[PDB]
């Protein structure tokens, strides 16, 4: 039944003609099979045979490897932000999901780029007359047949809400399931006057419908737990199709990107060809199983009922939220570790959750939710306004939960009287990577270290450190260093390094420190000084 | 009309920007707005084959505002159909700019067909439950470089009148603005741009710098010089003439910071001298109409901020501090985004070009609440940034 729709224009891309490539000759029986079915696409109309004129070809094997087509074809424009969530469903009363079948060899390929699409049998000699399998243009121009089909049955029946994703209709609409099995029957004749023939194999009774491998309860919508083998024969394309399983799950379940897997993508050869690779290989697997084996589910959505994200800090750089409209009927929950920087704020990073989930809802339910938060409004509100950057948290709402968020400590803004004043400075050979680093102060103290290995920024921090450590609860410290002042600055809750975590330790512990800078090299008091002490 | 053939720049490709996420609104909102062109025929609905995209969104003073940023580079320069042709110069000086929408002209004149394509646009879809709606332009776009230029006779014919009827207004075109300046009394400058204004229906002299200048103090601590000591120093490579020298001699010691120091004729020398030379022009500013224009914000915590235009680094072409007191309003992203805005237009006014700004914000932050309070036809390129200690550095 190909499908009368008119055809998408695909260009190759600028600079290049379609392929050409030799087919490995397959053994006797494989071939026989590939005839034996060649030969019937060739009667539904699918492909056709086409003479040795035709330059172009691309391998067939028996279990079309269009890798080369594919780099060479006109990229589409993929409308469509994401997959779709299913909590963003609302709730119907009448919901069937038609599994339009064979969708593919039903739209028609623009004759123009047939040509591209030859392949031959150890030969025998055909071309498409199909959006072939594994083509680029197959799914962004069935997608637009699909739609421009629907379109009319649509401008009819208006109650009825048709979600496509695939070769699965979602067709939901709040009806009489009298009423809605006859507008059932309708749409799949509709269907069938442009060649999509739906199966009988449908969705007739069972109330966990798959869409999209969402199981839709009327009130539940569930996802079972994706199965992920290990065979023993690991092909290319199975490692192919693999990622895709994984990648699917992912807009779900939390990070579990094979991406060091996709390496061995990275090297691509024959696709009937078996390749493994190391712990990398292996060991990804199972981290991906971990999080694989636990379903997850949540209820649909009321455009009427305020959306409420909550988070929490639920560790060290890992936080969790949950987006619900009901308190114990939650749509999304979600873990969020993160730490946009070397050095971070726990009050930093409750906003960078913030706006992740912001978006993540504009894009599911199509606005922003209300948050409940671990951090009092007194402490956002003295943050930013010791913040030289600007910022915002949209609907902001204190909820005094167990782990809270607040700024660790604070330095002074004004030299603290009677403290003693450490003139910090470090150094270190470019060539030997070694340096010194230490102090002098208003009284008399004055420290100096040998260092191995670091950076004169890592010797500027190294002091500022020691000055530190050699000090009391209150002390007026000073640098020739912007780089340690910043970080400072910043008020840094934790680090990647080590000594600032070090020297963050410090801060919160002692009782007023206040930081200062001054010009480096000029003959600034006690600066001088220390500046000559680090010197060899 | 038979179009103007326009190209974009050698080597380079459309546009090919994902859009940003929309709220189920300014989307409903888009949609309408759409389905209007499209029966004017403006538009036109285009397929998953056209491999470019510009991003859309609605800005609310509905507008549709495409962010034709992108294409606006690629798009090749105009200066054959030169573009808005010399810049006044007096707009700078006159009593009163006023500044016009003349963008809706646009509209009519028909866009060469080898170039539609690149004008591609996708509204989005809540939850992505259904394919975008994409379009393509059919006439002169709204944000487009090309559209103006192109334009540039129709509107110089239609000008002509009403300014060879008052020879003394000037009247600069800028993208999908028309920035009519005159010196005129109010009411009396209110006439001719109704004058202007049927014949389409057919306050600069303020402006000031920042003078830096050094605290007023007697209270003198070791820091307090170390700090004034700080800031001339780096202010140096402003003025090559300020010196900090007999200030540093005040500090030698290792005096406690608090340690109260007697400023003596060393420094009450230097400092007075100094506070002259922050005075006097920094003789090497030049706008070069063939570099960019950078502006820099700083925050200022008072609902203040401080910026600067710039071509080359210590050059400052202009500084200056806006105080958006936002009692309730204090959205910084709202302010910030004033910021930008109110910069924008003053260096149109006077250089005739958008500065390229540097946000003092997260992209990711900036990034998803600018749109609100956007209220602008156009949208200068902005890159984030992290301001370090010139908050104190000039404040
Ligand atoms: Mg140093």
């Amino acid at each position: 039944p190909i499908s009368p729709i008119e055809t998408v224009p695909v260009k190759l891309k600028p600079g290049m003609d379609g392929p050409k490539v030799k087919q490995w000759p397959l053994t006797e029986e494989k071939i026989k099979a590939l005839v034996e079915i060649c030969t019937e696409m060739e009667k539904e109309g699918k492909i056709s045979k086409i003479g040795p004129e035709n330059p172009y070809n691309t391998p067939v094997f028996a279990i079309v490897d269009f890798r080369e087509l594919n780099k060479r074809t006109q990229d589409f424009w993929e409308v469509q932000l994401g997959i779709p969530h299913p909590a963003g469903l609302k709730k119907k009363k009448s919901v069937t999901v038609l599994d339009v079948g064979d969708a593919y060899f039903s739209v028609p390929l623009d004759e123009d780029f047939r040509k591209y699409t030859a392949f031959t049998i150890p030969g025998i000699r055909y071309q498409y007359n199909v959006l072939p399998q594994g083509w680029k243009g197959s799914p962004a121009i069935f997608q637009s047949s699909m739609t421009k089909i629907l379109e009319p049955f649509k401008k009819q029946n208006p109650d009825i809400v048709i979600y496509q994703y695939m070769d699965d209709l979602y067709v939901g609409s709040d009806l009489e399931i009298g009423q809605h099995r006859t507008k059932i029957e309708e749409l799949r004749q509709h269907l069938l006057r442009w060649g999509l023939t739906t199966p009988d194999k449908k969705h007739q009774k069972e109330p966990p419908f798959l869409w999209m491998g969402y199981e839709l309860h009327p009130d539940k919508w569930t996802v079972q737990p994706i199965v992920l083998p290990e065979k023993d024969s690991w092909t290319v394309n199975d490692i192919q199709k693999l990622v895709g399983k994984l990648n699917w799950a992912s807009q779900i379940y939390p990070g579990i990107k094979v991406r060091q897997l996709c390496k061995l993508l990275r090297g691509t050869k024959a696709l009937t060809e078996v390749i493994p690779l190391t712990e990398e290989a292996e060991l990804e697997l199972a981290e991906n199983r971990e999080i694989l084996k636990e379903p997850v589910h949540g209820v649909y959505y009321d455009p009427s009922k305020d959306l409420i994200a909550e988070i929490q800090k639920q560790g060290q750089g890992q936080w969790t939220y949950q987006i619900y409209q009901e308190p114990f009927k939650n749509l999304k929950t979600g873990k969020y570790a993160r730490m946009r920087g070397a050095h971070t704020n726990d009050v930093k990073q409750l906003t960078e959750a913030v706006q992740k989930i912001t978006t993540e809802s504009i894009v599911i339910w199509g606005k922003t939710p209300k948050f409940k938060l671990p951090i009092q409004k007194e402490t956002w509100e003295t943050w930013w306004t010791e913040y030289w950057q600007a910022t915002w948290i949209p609907e902001w709402e204190f909820v005094n939960t167990p782990p809270l968020v607040k700024l660790w400590y604070q330095l002074e803004k004004e030299p603290i009287v009677g403290a003693e004043t450490f003139y910090v400075d470090g150094a270190a050979n470019r060539e030997t990577k070694l340096g010194k680093a230490g102090y002098v102060t208003n009284k008399g103290r004055q420290k100096v270290v040998p260092l191995t290995n670091t950076t004169n920024q890592k010797t500027e921090l190294q002091a500022i450190y020691l000055a530190l450590q050699d000090s009391g609860l209150e002390v007026n410290i000073v640098t020739d260093s912007q780089y340690a002042l910043g970080i400072i600055q910043a008020q840094p809750d934790k680090s990647e390094s080590e000594l600032v975590n070090q020297i963050i330790e410090q801060l919160i512990k002692k009782e007023k420190v206040y930081l200062a800078w001054v010009p480096a090299h000029k003959g600034i008091g006690g600066n001088e000084q220390v500046d000559k002490l680090v010197s060899a | 009309i038979e179009t103007v053939p326009v190209k974009l720049k050698p080597g380079m490709d459309g546009p090919k920007v994902k859009q940003w996420p929309l709220t189920e609104e300014k989307i409903k909102a888009l949609v309408e707005i759409c389905t209007e062109m499209e029966k004017e025929g403006k538009i036109s609905k285009i397929g998953p084959e056209n491999p470019y995209n510009t991003p859309v969104f609605a800005i609310k003073k509905w507008r549709k505002l495409v962010d034709f940023r992108e294409l606006n580079k690629r798009t090749q320069d105009f200066w054959e159909v030169q573009l808005g042709i010399p810049h006044p110069a007096g707009l700078k000086k006159k009593k009163s700019v006023t500044v016009l929408d003349v963008g809706d002209a646009y509209f009519s004149v028909p866009l060469d067909e080898d170039f539609r394509k690149y004008t591609a646009f996708t509204i989005p879809s809540i939850n992505n439950e259904t394919p975008g709606i994409r379009y393509q332009y059919n006439v002169l776009p709204q944000g487009w470089k090309g559209s103006p230029a192109i334009f540039q006779s129709s509107m110089t014919k239609i000008l002509e009148p009403f300014k060879k009827q008052n020879p003394d207004i000037v009247i600069y075109q800028y993208m999908d603005d028309l920035y009519v300046g005159s010196d005129l009394e109010i009411g009396q400058h209110r006439t001719k741009i109704e004058e202007l204004r049927q014949h389409l229906l057919r306050h600069p002299d303020k402006w000031t710098v920042q003078p830096i200048v050094l605290p007023e103090k007697d209270s003198w601590t070791v820091n307090d010089i170390q700090k004034l000591v700080g800031k001339l120093n780096w202010a140096s490579q402003i003025y090559p003439g300020i010196k900090v020298r007999q200030l540093c001699k005040l500090l030698r010691g290792t005096k406690a910071l608090t340690e109260v120091i007697p400023l003596t004729e060393e420094a009450e020398l230097e400092l007075a001298e100094n506070r002259e030379i922050l005075k006097e022009p920094v003789h090497g500013v030049y706008y070069d109409p063939s570099k960019d224009l950078i502006a820099e914000i700083q925050k200022q915590g008072q609902g203040q901020w401080t910026y600067q235009i710039y071509q080359e680094p210590f050059k400052n072409l202009k500084t200056g501090k806006y105080a958006r007191m936002r009692g309730a309003h204090t959205n910084d992203v709202k302010q910030l985004t004033e910021a930008v805005q109110k910069i924008t237009t003053e260096s149109i006014v006077i250089w005739g070009k958008t500065p390229k700004f540097k946000l003092p914000i997260q992209k990711e932050t900036w990034e998803t609440w600018w749109t609100e309070y956007w209220q602008a036809t156009w949208i200068p390129e902005w890159e984030f940034v992290n301001t370090p200690p010139l908050v104190k550095l000039w404040y």
